[PDB]
RNA sequence: AUUGAAAUC
RNA sequence: UAGUA
RNA sequence: GAGGCAGCAGUUAGGAAUCUUCCGCAAUGGGCGCAAGCCUGACGGAGCGACGCCGCUUGGAGGAAGAAGCCCUUCGGGGUGUAAACUCCUGAACCCGGGACGAAACCCCCGACGAGGGGACUGACGGUACCGGGGUAAUAGCGCCGGCCAACUCCGUGCCAGCAGCCGCGGUAAUACGGAGGGCGCGAGCGUUACCCGGAUUCACUGGGCGUAAAGGGCGUGUAGGCGGCCUGGGGCGUCCCAUGUGAAAGA
């Protein structure tokens, strides 16, 4: 089971995540299959969220449960918003 | 027998010029001819021409110097100051077009043999092809 | 692509198998000179169809033995028992080489 | 005008019965910082005159330095006995990067951007001459052009 | 930190008048008016032919000791230059000139870099309104270097602006005197400064 | 050598070796004295130069020099070795660190103080 | 003591 | 015989 | 019979030498669960150690033809030195007030358990960061000064005591030892020792050599191996060119 999820970059008290797909069994900040966005929980840039939303839809299509909070973000950039 | 006909040629030339001979022979090969025309075209030799000496083909190379110079030692400046074989039969040398060297901020030249034929470095850069880095002159 | 090599058969003194000598050449990594180098391969011959001296193509293949990993594709030219001769000499060279 | 930096002084020595006898040696450059330098070697009983002599001899010995913008035309290497020197052209911002000896020649010649290497026997005198003979051997697009024309 | 201790003492030693006290190292004694020779017992003694090293060294000590700066800090900027596009020598000077603690000086809000520093450390200064307290802050073009409207009423700020009331300033610096603010127009060019120092030697000191 | 030669033979990394078997790299080693003597130096020098034999935790036993103007070292002293030769005492290739273990710092020592292991006096304070 | 010593009284 | 030009 | 920290801590031993038996699942991530949740020394944090990098502090402006003290001195003088003392100014530390982002999901309701919309809970770090008010002149050391290499005088000492990276200093005038004054260089560091690259074109591919400096085999024969004259044609293995795929992330 492959997962859309968050990997942690940045520094101490400087969290910066990378929206990644990866086999569930890999380490959090381990190797990943593809980067498909990023996310700054502190919203310090005017651009603190981004998602290749075609790709997001691809990985879902081949089946890849997102972390509950990684799907929250995918929602925010309308990965699931249709019509 | 002779191990490097080309290297021998560059030398014959090198040797003749330092005693300021007006001319040298070098036994003849078409590949030798092709190098000669570069020297010729690029202004290092007055020119070559074919002759048959003692019954066999040579190329008579006509050398080219400077004006009689001023003070003690009036020997002319050489036009060919430095002719040097690069790709010897011992260690063959090949640049691709990216690695073709520019001899002496351009004031030099590097005869260089390609599938488009025997070329100067700028000629070959322009034609976009590398090959056997034959020698260099200046 | 299954790597396809071509060498010389230098032994068929095995059942359904030929030793093939593949020679390779290249710019020496540090010293420039083009050096030659070579490797014998054990190649699979189900019809004992090839013999001493045939120059043969040779293909990367499904394992047949511990060390049989290639099958004999086509034959390029018969004869060439000169190349065979050269391998055989290097061998008995080693004889006059011990203590 | 002519600037003059002294590179080396040394105290040599001969032998006469009962005691040593000294002399002195003077390595001095002179330059206008506009493509004209000279080098001289002065020898004399006392330093001052050795220096002063060096000066005299240096002006008597000057050179063409084709100065394609603070650097030199192309890359010469020159061997003087066991001393080699390599000169390499550099873009501005670099500097005269060399040893005390090649530097103070190159500088007083009106060079500002140059790359060098003392190779082999680094004896200053021999190094010094080499460097001059390197300068003295520099050519330019013009001269080469004149040469090969005919 | 910084330097600490005797300043218009290096006024001397370098042999060229340094302004490190501002007002006095400027007025009939930076001691260069009295004893323009190096300090200590062997001061007014005969110099010797200084070495090609000694020479490059002092020139660096000269340039650095001007701007009041750490060797470790100085040297980072230098290397930080060089690899950066263009003529190393100047650019370095540029970057040195772009230090707040110095702009503040250059822009008249203080009489010395030393005093100018303290104003930065005590937040008396702002860049684009936000209060800055780093003497190292690299001022880029367009930035406005304000006085803290909170600090305006200091006897030191008043008195030191009333002096620049008439005074003209840097061909790369603007200055509104009454609203106590100035501008960083552009990096200076070597010629813009009359720095009593040969930057080419400073390049050489860090080459050997 | 010809290129073929270099191709057959290559070159060879000279890699000359340690001046200090204080073993395992080891920037320092601990040791116990065995013998504290005095040694006549050599070449063109003369003086009664102090030096100890040391039994090493590296399994070794080496003579090490005792710097400083006077010392507190006798037979079973236990000490730290730092390396650095003497030169005038042939065969002495290590120094003793003063101010570590039973080797005291040097008394009344005001100048090069961190070497010789002598703490800052408060006499001018 | 001699020459700074070693030797030597 | 030692250091010492 | 029981056991197996090279999980986190910690103990002990070896060693020149390496941390807290800490807080929290709040975040990210993993397991199980329809869910609520339960588990997680992965983790997220605090602790210790100048071990490293970066920022910052020990003040700022005035202030004598120049206090004293100490150091020289040819006995007039020179130096430490605007340094201090002293006058103004700012106000690291410290006190009070306020006070985070990091956390919106899973979940509930509406809609259809979808899309979309609405609501609720939750912070270890932490009363820390940051903001506002008050406010004290408030830490400096270490190495070096014969040449290389930047910085010199005076005592003490007399091949002694000692120094020394190499060259070398010391035998009664020592810029080299020990000390003081001064000076140079760095600065919360400065030195030392160990190790790696450098310089070293001193294993030389780029880039070295062998008459006397180290270096031609005592001489041949010829094995493998290296190397190969002039002309033409075929093949395209070396070589060269174009396109394309690969060259994960981090790093530069």
């Amino acid at each position: 089971m492959v997962k859309i999820r968050l990997a942690r970059f940045g520094s101490k008290h400087n969290p910066h995540y990378r929206i990644v797909v990866t086999d569930a069994r890999r380490k959090r900040d381990g190797k990943y299959i593809e980067k498909i966005g990023y996310y700054d929980p502190r919203k310090t840039t005017p651009d603190w969220l981004k998602v290749d939303v075609e790709r997001a839809r691809y990985w879902l299509s081949v089946g890849a449960q997102p972390t509950d909070t990684a799907r929250r973000l995918l929602r925010q950039a309308g990965v699931f918003r249709q019509e | 027998m002779l191990t490097d006909p080309i290297a021998d040629m560059l030398t014959r030339i090198r040797n003749a010029t330092r005693v300021y001979k007006e001319s040298t022979d070098v036994p003849a090969s078409r590949f030798k001819e092709e190098i000669l025309r570069i020297l010729a075209r690029e202004g290092f030799i007055k020119g070559y021409e074919r002759v048959d000496v003692d019954g066999k083909p040579y190329l008579r190379v006509y050398l080219k110097y400077g004006p009689r110079r001023q003070g003690p030692d009036p020997r002319p400046e050489q036009v060919i100051h430095h002719i040097r074989r690069i790709s010897k039969p011992g260690r063959r040398v090949y640049v691709g077009v990216k690695e073709i060297p520019r001899v002496r901020r351009g004031l030099g030249i590097a005869i260089l043999s390609t599938s488009k034929g025997v070329l100067t470095d700028r000629e070959a850069r322009k034609l976009g092809v590398g090959g056997e880095l034959i020698c260099e002159v200046w | 692509p299954k790597k396809v090599l071509t060498g010389v058969v230098v032994s068929d003194k095995m059942q359904k198998t030929v030793t093939v000598l593949v020679e390779r050449q290249f710019p020496h990594p540090l010293y420039g000179k083009v050096i030659k180098r070579s490797k014998k391969y054990l190649a699979h011959d189900p019809e004992e169809k090839y013999k001493l001296g045939d120059v043969v193509e040779i293909i990367e293949s499904r394992p047949i033995s511990k060390r049989k990993r290639f099958r004999v594709l086509r034959l390029v030219e018969s004869g060439r028992m000169d190349l065979v001769e050269k391998y055989l000499i290097r061998r008995q060279n080693y004889e006059s080489l011990s203590k | 005008d002519f600037e003059e930096k002294m590179i080396l002084i040394r105290r040599t020595a001969r032998m006469q019965a009962g005691g040593r006898r000294f002399r002195f040696g003077a390595l001095v450059v002179v330059g206008d910082r506009q493509g004209r330098v000279g080098l001289g070697f002065g020898k004399a009983p006392e330093v001052p005159l050795a220096v002063q002599k060096a000066g005299y001899y240096a002006r008597r010995n000057m050179v063409e330095v084709p100065l394609q913008n603070g650097t030199i035309p192309h890359e010469i290497e020159v061997e003087f006995g066991a001393s080699k020197i390599v000169l390499k052209p550099a873009a501005p911002g670099t500097g005269v990067i060399a040893g005390a000896v090649p530097r103070a020649i190159l500088e007083l010649a009106g060079v500002t951007d140059i790359l060098t290497k003392e190779l082999g026997s680094r004896n200053p005198i021999n190094i010094a001459y080499a460097t001059m003979e390197a300068l003295r051997q520099l050519r330019t697009k013009a001269d080469v052009e004149r040469l090969r024309k005919g | 930190g910084r330097y600490i201790g005797p300043v218009c003492r290096l006024c001397r030693r370098e042999g060229v008048k340094l302004y490190l006290k501002g007002e006095r190292c400027y007025s009939p004694k930076c001691a260069m008016e009295r004893r323009p020779y190096p300090p200590g017992q062997h001061g007014q003694k005969r110099a010797r032919r200084p070495s090609d090293y000694a020479v490059r060294l002092r020139e660096k000590q000269k340039l650095r000791r001007i701007y009041g700066i750490s060797e470790r800090q100085f040297r980072n900027l230098f290397e930080e230059a060089s690899k950066k596009k263009g003529v190393t020598g100047s650019v370095f000077l540029g970057l040195l000139e772009s230090r707040l603690d110095n702009v503040v000086y250059r822009l008249g809000f203080a009489v010395s870099r030393r005093q100018a520093r303290q104003l930065v450390r005590h937040g008396h200064i702002t860049v684009n309104g936000r209060r800055v307290d780093l003497p190292s802050y690299r001022v880029r073009p367009g930035d406005e270097i304000a006085v803290a409207e909170k600090s305006r009423n200091l006897e030191l700020i008043r008195q030191n602006l009333e002096a620049m009331k008439g005074r003209k300033v840097g061909p790369w610096l603007s200055l509104d005197v009454e609203g106590m603010k100035g501008k960083f127009l552009r990096l200076p060019d070597r010629e813009d400064l009359a720095l009593p120092v040969n930057e080419q030697l400073v390049i050489e000191f860090y080459s050997r | 050598p010809t290129i073929n030669q270099l191709v057959r033979k290559g070159r060879e990394k000279v890699r000359k070796k340690s001046k200090v078997p204080a073993l395992k790299g080891a920037p320092f080693r601990r040791g116990v004295c065995t013998v504290v003597r005095t040694v006549t130096p050599k070449k063109p020098n003369s003086a009664l130069r102090k030096v100890a034999k040391v039994r090493l935790t590296s399994g070794y036993e080496v003579t090490a020099y005792i710097p400083g103007e006077g010392h507190n070292l006798q037979e079973h002293s236990v000490v730290l070795i730092r390396g650095g030769r003497v030169k005038d005492l042939p065969g002495v290739r290590y120094h003793i660190v003063r101010g570590v273990y039973d080797a005291a710092g040097v008394k009344d020592r005001k100048k090069s103080r961190s070497k010789y292991g002598t703490k800052k006096p408060k006499e001018a304070a």
